[PDB]
RNA sequence: CCGGCAUCGCGCUCCUAGCC
């Protein structure tokens, strides 16, 4: 499946003008299948790091390309951050602020949901132990991104484990 | 409420949820760091430069635009004050206080607001040895003092 | 002027002593909502929320109208496991209910999971 | 929703009352980005003209010359 | 409440308030007990009710209103 | 189609400017006000205002024996009012002066234990109304937008200052009652009319 | 109640060192 994307990917420049000096440009790390509630299924890209402004500066003309160039089932992209864990008892060793599992997931949740912007979160607490973190999304671009909110969930649910709601105001 | 006295307002600005700029602002990094650099040489302080790109420029906040406080982007340049800005401006305001009262030795309130403005420069001062932002020497002279600024 | 803890409590007991249904609490820290879990888990509250506008943060707290008094000891002493038992009669109303809470490096928790796991700690305060 | 009447910083989540704003006055109609709460006499750099006013609260606009919240 | 032979001691477990969830003592004489009946069709009215207890906390505060009237809106 | 009984129930009240209050509003009889015009005076929500008379119709056919209810009034545009309330009811009017020791002096030759009690308005019957704490007596108020709350369960909001909104007030509770009992049958005919209930000033 | 792991667990020549 990381070939068949490859090969999805590697050649879209033919045609499609307006395309041109984006795409000659960057590998992807690694794109897995994810199977969404309903026997639906969608699919998850991770670009590394450096060109993440590169696919959020377009991340809808080529997202939609994956869903006419690919044509079965829905995708995400993400950027690869690495996660260390807490340095041990003190060791002289700093960890920035940075690669500390709380900053990565809060970037996890600001490029899953790239086209819209985050205007407010919650945490609810329920009664027995679970934990909802509903998330609210700015109301203006709305018609983009309301069927792959179930999605949105499904890919959180996978690269850190949590379980968002999304809604608007 | 207020360090030195029992006024307890609360007026202060109120930055918003977003921090990414806004949809309409499309001034590019370098330029917003070309604006901060000129008009630091010609004098102005991070307040009044903030002030300035609030006012003429509509930055709202530099640090949403470009990622990096002002202070910092003046320290990279290598333009940043010697004497931090709000000790600065105590240092002026009690060499004011004193030259106001050495013309009236009896205004005995003006004596009082004095020693109100010492105090604060001593503690930040020693805020500011303690955290490396002065030599561990510098100490305040009343006397040797206008020669510092203005 | 702040050593929060105590204001959340103290909130609580105040908002739970007049009858209301949701109580906020302004500034927050894990410390508290590890606190709250306590209480949750035990059954003295319901499900409760954070507000993150950003910033030290915010929570609301739905209560369920059993709480008594909770409240903290600041001044946290020093609590091993075998004068856990002095602590509860001087502070709790019998020895059949009521929780006096402690951190511990094995997280926070009441003192008879503290007695269960054999871990001393400090006292945060208690809720009856 | 009440909480527009609230200040500005006991709402559940804080949000500042100023606006940025694209104002147009008569000689030159080019537009030009203002601060609602200005502190700063401010002069459009083709016409010249003074364009608003500092005051205590919200700056004051000078006759004529129209605005849209942005 | 129970020995522990299974018996139960207690004797007269003690109503609670339907707002506050407090205790509604012996001695407490503003405290009142509301039946309100269920109409159902022709007639409007057989003898169904829903019963609400309010202790003289609540209704000192004056709050006995805005609790009836929230605790009234529940749906069967 | 015709008009619903709600319909015609905001109709005549809003004839008899049940829905025009005063200028001031207490807080607990805040979530009645709609809105306040530049007069100052408050407008009260008719539909929460038939809402409530709902809730006290059906807490008040629930009580088996209706003469276990004490209806009162201490204003003279309601006399005439509690009277015909109770007189088509089968409740115990009394207009006028409280005797104070009615429910809490046993030795009284004026005592009674009423199940439920009805009050024109929370300020001037405030005597009825510290009694009945101390024999745990449900009660029944017609609050006007500046009527203390403190004891009193279920709370009319409406103008009880007017002669007209006092009269059409008790004439409807009474309709309410008597249709929940059964004696009016579905069918809006009932032929009492509402001119009974308004005071005569001789 | 806890051990032993696995997620996106800064290393080892040297002591203890499982049948790589
Ligand atoms: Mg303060
Ligand atoms: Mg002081």
């Amino acid at each position: 499946f990381e070939d068949t994307v490859a090969q999805a990917f590697f050649d879209l420049e033919n045609g499609n003008q307006e395309l041109k000096s984006d795409l000659k440009d960057l590998y992807i790390n690694t794109a897995i299948q994810m199977d969404v509630v309903g026997n639906r299924k969608a699919v998850v890209i991770h670009v590394p790091y450096r060109l993440r402004k590169p696919f959020r500066k377009i991340h809808v003309r080529l997202v939609r390309e994956l869903e006419k160039k690919f044509s079965g089932k829905d995708v995400v992209f993400v950027a690869t951050r690495r996660i260390v864990r807490p340095p041990k008892k003190g060791s002289a060793v700093q960890r920035p602020r940075t690669r500390t599992l709380t900053a990565v997931h809060d970037g996890i949740l600001e490029d899953v949901v790239y086209p819209a912007e985050i205007v407010g979160k919650r945490v609810r607490y329920r009664l027995d132990g679970a934990k909802v973190i509903k998330i609210y999304l700015d109301p203006k671009e709305r018609n983009n991104t309301e069927y792959k909110l179930e999605t949105f969930s499904a890919v959180y649910r996978r690269l850190c484990g949590k379980d968002v709601v999304f809604e608007y105001p | 409420g207020r360090m030195h006295s029992r006024g307890k307002g609360i007026s202060s600005s109120a930055l918003p949820y977003k921090r990414t700029p806004p949809s309409w602002v499309k001034t590019a990094v370098a330029d917003v760091d070309e604006l901060i650099t000129k008009a630091a040489k010609k004098g102005q302080m991070p307040s009044q430069i903030g002030v300035l790109l609030r006012d003429q420029h509509g930055i709202p906040l530099v640090k949403s635009v470009t990622g990096s406080k002002i202070l910092r982007i003046l320290k990279a340049h290598g333009l940043a004050p010697e004497i931090p800005e709000d000790l600065y401006f105590l240092i002026k305001k009690a060499v004011a206080i004193r030259k106001h009262l050495e013309r009236n030795r009896k205004d005995k309130d003006s004596k009082f607001r004095l020693i109100l403005v010492e105090s604060r420069i001593h503690r930040l001062a020693r805020y500011y040895k303690r955290t490396k932002k002065l030599p561990p020497t510098w100490k305040y002279e009343s006397a040797t003092a206008s020669t510092l600024v203005a | 002027g702040r050593r929060i803890l105590n204001d959340a409590l103290r909130t609580m007991v105040n908002a739970e002593r007049r009858g209301k249904a949701t109580a906020q609490l302004q500034p927050i820290s894990g410390v508290m909502i590890s606190f709250l879990n306590i209480m949750k888990h035990r059954g003295y509250i319901k499900n409760f929320e954070v507000f993150d506008p950003h910033r030290v943060g915010k929570i609301t707290v739905e209560l369920q109208g059993r709480i008594k008094d909770c409240k903290a000891l600041t001044y946290r002493q020093d609590l091993r496991a075998t004068e856990i038992e002095k602590y509860r009669t001087r502070m709790l109303p019998t020895r059949q209910w009521g929780y006096v809470v402690v951190t511990t490096p094995n997280g926070v928790l009441d003192h008879e999971e503290a007695i269960r796991q054999n871990v001393g700690g400090q006292v945060l305060g208690y809720f009856h | 929703e009440l909480e527009k009447l609230k200040h500005k910083k006991k709402r559940l989540v804080q949000s500042p009352n100023s606006f940025f704003m694209d104002v147009k006055c008569q000689g030159c109609f080019n537009i030009t980005t203002v601060f609602s709460h200005s502190q700063t006499v401010v002069v459009c750099p083709g016409c010249q003209t003074v364009l608003c006013q500092p005051t205590g609260g919200k700056a004051r606009l000078t006759e004529g010359c129209s605005f849209r919240r942005k | 409440m129970q020995n522990e032979v299974g018996d139960m001691v207690d004797l007269y477990v003690p109503r609670k308030c339907s707002a506050t969830n407090r205790i509604i003592t012996a001695k407490d004489h503003a405290s009142v007990q509301i039946n309100i009946g269920h109409v159902d069709e022709n007639g409007l009215y057989d003898g169904r009710f829903t019963t609400f207890a309010l202790s003289g906390f609540v209704r000192a505060q004056g709050d006995a209103d805005g609790s009836l009237d929230r605790l009234w809106q529940k749906r069967k | 189609r015709a008009l619903s009984q709600k319909e015609q129930d905001i109709q005549m009240m809003l004839a008899a400017d049940v829905h025009l209050g005063t200028k001031n509003c207490d807080f607990q009889m805040e979530r009645y006000a709609y809105k306040r015009r530049s007069d100052g005076i408050y407008i009260i929500n008719l539909g929460k205002t038939w809402e409530k008379l709902q809730l006290a119709a059906r807490v008040i056919v629930a009580i088996e024996n209706p003469q276990d209810i004490i209806v009162q009034s201490a204003r003279p545009y309601g006399q005439r009012a509690v009277l015909k309330f109770a007189q088509h009811t089968g409740a115990n009017a009394i207009a006028g002066r409280h005797t104070p020791g009615t429910f809490t002096n046993q030795m009284q030759t004026s005592f009674s234990e009423p199940r439920l009690l009805i009050l024109t308005d929370p300020r001037t019957d405030h005597q009825p109304i510290k009694e009945s704490a101390l024999g745990n007596i449900p009660t029944i108020a017609f609050c006007d937008t500046d009527s203390p709350m403190r004891y009193v369960d279920i709370g009319i909001p409406a103008n009880n200052k007017g002669r007209n909104s006092i009269g059409c007030l008790y004439w409807l509770l009474a309709r309410m009652v008597l249709q929940m009992r059964g004696t009016i049958l579905p069918g809006h005919k009932w032929d009492v009319m509402v001119d009974l209930f308004f005071y005569r000033d001789p």
